[PDB]
């Protein structure tokens, strides 16, 4: 061709909203937190994200925490990471939830092929305990105030939109519970059953009381204060992702599982993950 | 005088689904031929709409699901393992099952569709097997596999389950579990082995690698299900004539399903129906 | 489409279901007999895609509009709008400026569109001159919501024959954040990506990509508050005639004030982008096709200017 660009000048000085948020000096994990307790680094309140944050804080990674809104993400799920920015107009690619431990690097214990037995219990955590958190948070009018204070109020602040969001949450939560056979395999249409009546708050809750009885029975056999190991692994962090959020916000079942095993274990993960914090127990 | 509602006798196992087959094995081992009735039915023939359903004649309550049914009729590491595996079979094993006989088209249309059409009334197979396939496919997610050298992924997605189910010592050893979770394994490990399909990729894996399961599933059926499981106290009409208490009702089953398929008012009509139906359970 | 030419008087309804979608349940009506004061009520819903800032945008609101055509050619149109503006498409490699703005908002606003058009052919200027103002005041005081700004935009073209028809052009714009309640003081929240201006491509400044010529965050073109653009044509010669354009352009309470006085102070420091190139105009009764050939000259680093064969069509060029 030819040399037509005759003068090329400096970069163009990115806007204001993209200098306060994305300035960046440390890897910035994006979780479901609130602005007051996102600076102190306090745990999130969405267990699918508290799990990964706990793993990273166990991974000895020093990093920031910033709230976000589930659309800004390489995939559907939220807890991704964004490495520091190298030049004021160009950044390295995000890191999806799956590779947070590939970027965090004797860190082999946090990601290992679990024994064939404890891989069976992880069903209790991801399927039996996860449904009690969905059924009791979204589809329980008692927690109508709590759900509103976390997932919608910091979103739009316009009563005609909060309600449009709130209805799209419960329509999604009642779906992911109505599929796992703990609550109901009700067959009703060539369509998912997204309603608080396609399930039953009894079957889901009774399994969760049986879950926390099985899990509490596994810990008494370990005699090393963690689930058959020496240091918190990927199985301790997955249970703490649920045994905490249900205690900070079902609560009397955790503290009464077995003889206090799941309540004491949770108070010994906030001695390895958050060593300077105070103010748990609701 | 309990009264269970199950599916049909299709593939030589007095049921066509893992839940109801598991419940049938449990009842046949525990209660006795003079206690239940096994009224073959359909999901749109019960208030619970979750088909394996106990109806207690004494107090007239509907109890949906296999776990809740086992809530009636009844070291600690034993029951710990029991709960663990009972929660590991309802997921990571129902999707592996549903991957065949419910998703693979070459297998869904030669043995399962005749199975369903041979256990319902005349006009129903036009609507219900679609819903059943939709449900079993929605639960068949979380695996990344679809209707498919693109088969090593299949064998791996089968090992990730059979390896966990292998170290149970289902019949004797390793770790004895319980009398309610064993009857659940045979509920899934039968429809994953016994069917005669035209596209077999689940039989040879288990028959060729896991002998401990092949013997149990064959020995178990040899214990409580001799000669096809007809000796069970079916309804008075017989196997096929079991669904006699419900041409008048069969029309209502047809109109209810098809009306829920109109584009806009369909969804709301469905939500009004199941909401009305469920309030019959709690009142019962 | 779908129309209704009367219900009671001179009213009308409508519906268009056509970017990825739109559903405009428009319902127009004249008021007080006069066939000019066309009052409208629209309730749209659309999910348009914007690739230059790699995401989507789901407008799901409704706006009330009141048009008016005086007897001198000019046209006032005072519109009130309320939308949703959800951004839910950041699947590809999107830049960390758009990952801070996926979010959700409301944008209650109030505009005013004033276009005195004296040009003979609206698609091909020969001797006329267009003036057009679009003043917009988003959520502030009575208008609630969660965006709060004040946006204006002026465009004043020209033309002069001596058929040869030397041309011309100009555009302007300023986006000013304002506090959220019944005051001129307080917190002035900085502007998001659905409100900043865009400037580039074959419709605005010929010689750059459809979104380039602005502050770039890598590959995505985040906008800017204040801006300005020019142009100069020749329109040398049936509607098929040739053209010689040489465009230009830029794109960039005591706190929010010294921010604007600084930007527009920077708006006159250095040669603007100042592309160039020739083309062939075709004055269709509904469109203006260009099929040009461009050679950009000056650039702010990272702004993705094309280098020829920039065919583009529309109604409002520069």
């Amino acid at each position: 061709f030819d040399y037509f660009p005759l003068r090329i000048y400096e970069p163009n000085e990115l806007p204001e909203r993209s200098q306060q948020l994305t300035s960046g000096d440390l890897p910035t994990l994006y979780v479901f937190s609130t602005d007051s307790d996102a600076r102190l680094g306090l745990p999130s309140f969405n267990p699918g994200c508290l799990k990964w944050q706990t793993l990273l804080r166990l991974a000895n990674l020093d990093f920031r925490i910033l709230p976000s809104t589930n659309h800004s993400s390489p995939t559907g799920s939220l807890p991704f990471l964004l490495p520091p920015r190298t030049s004021p107009t160009a950044s390295p690619a995000p890191i999806p939830a799956s590779g947070l431990l590939s970027f965090a690097r004797d860190l082999g214990h946090l990601d290992a092929d679990l024994p064939p037995r404890a891989q069976a219990y992880l069903a209790l955590i991801t399927h039996s305990l996860r449904n009690a958190w969905l059924c009791a948070l979204y589809l329980d009018p008692t927690h109508d105030a709590l759900l509103r204070r976390l997932y919608v109020d910091p979103a739009s602040s316009s009563r005609a939109v909060r309600a449009a969001l709130l209805h799209q949450l419960r329509r999604a939560a009642a779906e992911q519970v109505a599929t796992a056979s703990s609550g109901g395999g009700k067959i009703v249409s060539l369509a998912p059953v997204d309603s608080a009546d396609g399930i039953d708050e009894e079957a889901v809750y009774r399994s969760a009381r049986d879950a926390l009885d099985a899990l509490a029975s596994l810990l008494r056999e370990s005699e090393t204060a963690w689930f058959g190991t020496e240091r918190p692994g990927s199985f301790d962090a997955a249970l703490f992702s649920y045994t905490h959020l249900m205690v900070e916000y079902l609560g009397r079942m955790v503290k009464e599982a077995g003889n206090g095993e799941l309540a004491e274990h949770r108070e010994r993960m906030l001695g390895v993950a958050w060593p300077e914090w105070d103010g748990y127990r609701r | 005088a309990v009264q269970l509602h199950v599916w049909g006798p299709a593939f030589g196992l007095p049921s066509i689904d893992a839940e109801c087959l598991a419940a049938i094995a449990y009842l046949a081992q525990t209660l006795g031929s003079a206690d239940y009735q096994l009224i073959q039915s359909s999901p749109s023939a019960v208030p619970t709409q979750h088909l394996p359903t106990l109806y207690d004649s004494r107090t007239s309550t509907w109890i949906g699901g296999f776990t809740s049914i086992t809530a009636h009729l009844h070291a600690a590491s034993a029951t710990a393992d029991g709960t663990a595996y009972t929660a590991f079979l309802s997921a990571h094993a129902a999707p592996l099952l549903a991957l065949s006989l419910y998703v693979s088209s070459a297998n869904y249309g030669a043995a399962t569709r005749p199975a369903y059409s041979a256990v319902l009334p005349l006009p129903l197979p036009w609507t219900e097997p679609p819903a059943v396939r939709a449900a079993m496919a929605r639960r068949a997610a979380h695996l990344g596999l679809s209707s498919l050298k693109s088969r090593i992924r299949l064998e791996e997605a089968a090992r990730e389950v059979l390896d966990v189910l292998a170290e149970v010592d289902w019949a004797a050893g390793g770790r004895q579990v319980a009398a309610e979770v064993r009857c659940l394994a045979f509920g899934y490990l039968a429809l994953m082995l016994l069917p005669d399909v035209p596209r077999p990729w689940l039989r040879e894996i288990m028959e060729g690698r896991y002998p401990a399961l092949c013997t149990f599933v064959r020995d178990f059926r040899a214990r409580v299900f001799p000669q096809g499981g007809k000796l069970l106290p079916w309804a008075d009409g017989g196997a096929q004539a079991s669904a006699s208490a419900s041409a008048s009702a069969v029309a209502l089953r047809f109109v209810r399903a098809v009306m829920a398929e109109v584009p806009l008012v369909g969804e709301w009509w469905s939500r009004w129906w199941t909401a009305r139906k469920k309030r019959e359970v709690l009142a019962s | 489409n779908a129309v209704v030419r009367n219900i009671f008087g001179g009213a009308e309804t409508l519906t268009v279901n056509a970017t990825r979608s739109a559903y405009n349940a428009t319902f127009s009506t004249p008021i007080n007999g006069n066939p000019d004061l066309r009052l409208s009520v629209e309730a749209l819903r659309s999910a348009t895609q914007k690739p230059w800032a790699s995401h989507e945008e789901h407008l799901t609101g409704a706006n009330l509009r009141l048009a008016w055509l005086t007897e001198k050619g000019d046209t006032h149109a005072l519109a009130y709008s309320s939308v949703w503006r959800q951004l839910t498409g950041l699947a590809p490699t999107a830049s960390p400026t758009v990952r801070a703005d996926a979010g959700d908002s409301l944008k209650s606003s109030l505009t005013h569109t004033f276009t005195r058009d004296r040009r003979d052919n609206p698609m091909l200027p020969q001797s006329g001159y267009l003036f057009r103002s679009v003043s917009e005041l988003a959520g502030w005081g009575p208008l609630n919501g969660d965006v709060s700004f004040a946006k204006t935009e002026v465009e004043a073209s020209g033309a002069l024959p001596v058929g040869v028809s030397v041309g011309g052009g100009l555009r302007l714009g300023v986006l000013y954040p304002l506090p959220l309640g019944y005051s001129l003081t307080g917190a002035a929240q900085p502007s998001r990506i659905n409100d900043r201006f865009q400037l580039g491509g074959p419709n605005d400044v010929r010689g750059f990509k459809i979104g380039g010529l602005g502050p770039h965050d890598g590959v995505d073109a985040v906008g800017g508050d204040v801006f300005a653009a020019g142009s100069v044509n020749a329109l040398l010669p049936s509607p098929l005639r040739l053209q010689l354009y040489a465009n230009a352009g830029r794109l960039v309470s005591a706190a929010v004030f010294k921010g604007v006085k600084s930007a527009v102070g920077k708006l006159t420091n250095g040669i603007p982008s100042l592309a160039a190139g020739v083309g062939l105009v075709y004055a269709h009764p509904v469109a203006r096709f260009e099929l040009n050939f461009s050679l950009p000259l000056v650039l702010r680093r990272g702004e993705e200017g094309r280098k020829g064969l920039q065919v583009g069509v529309g109604i409002s060029f520069l």
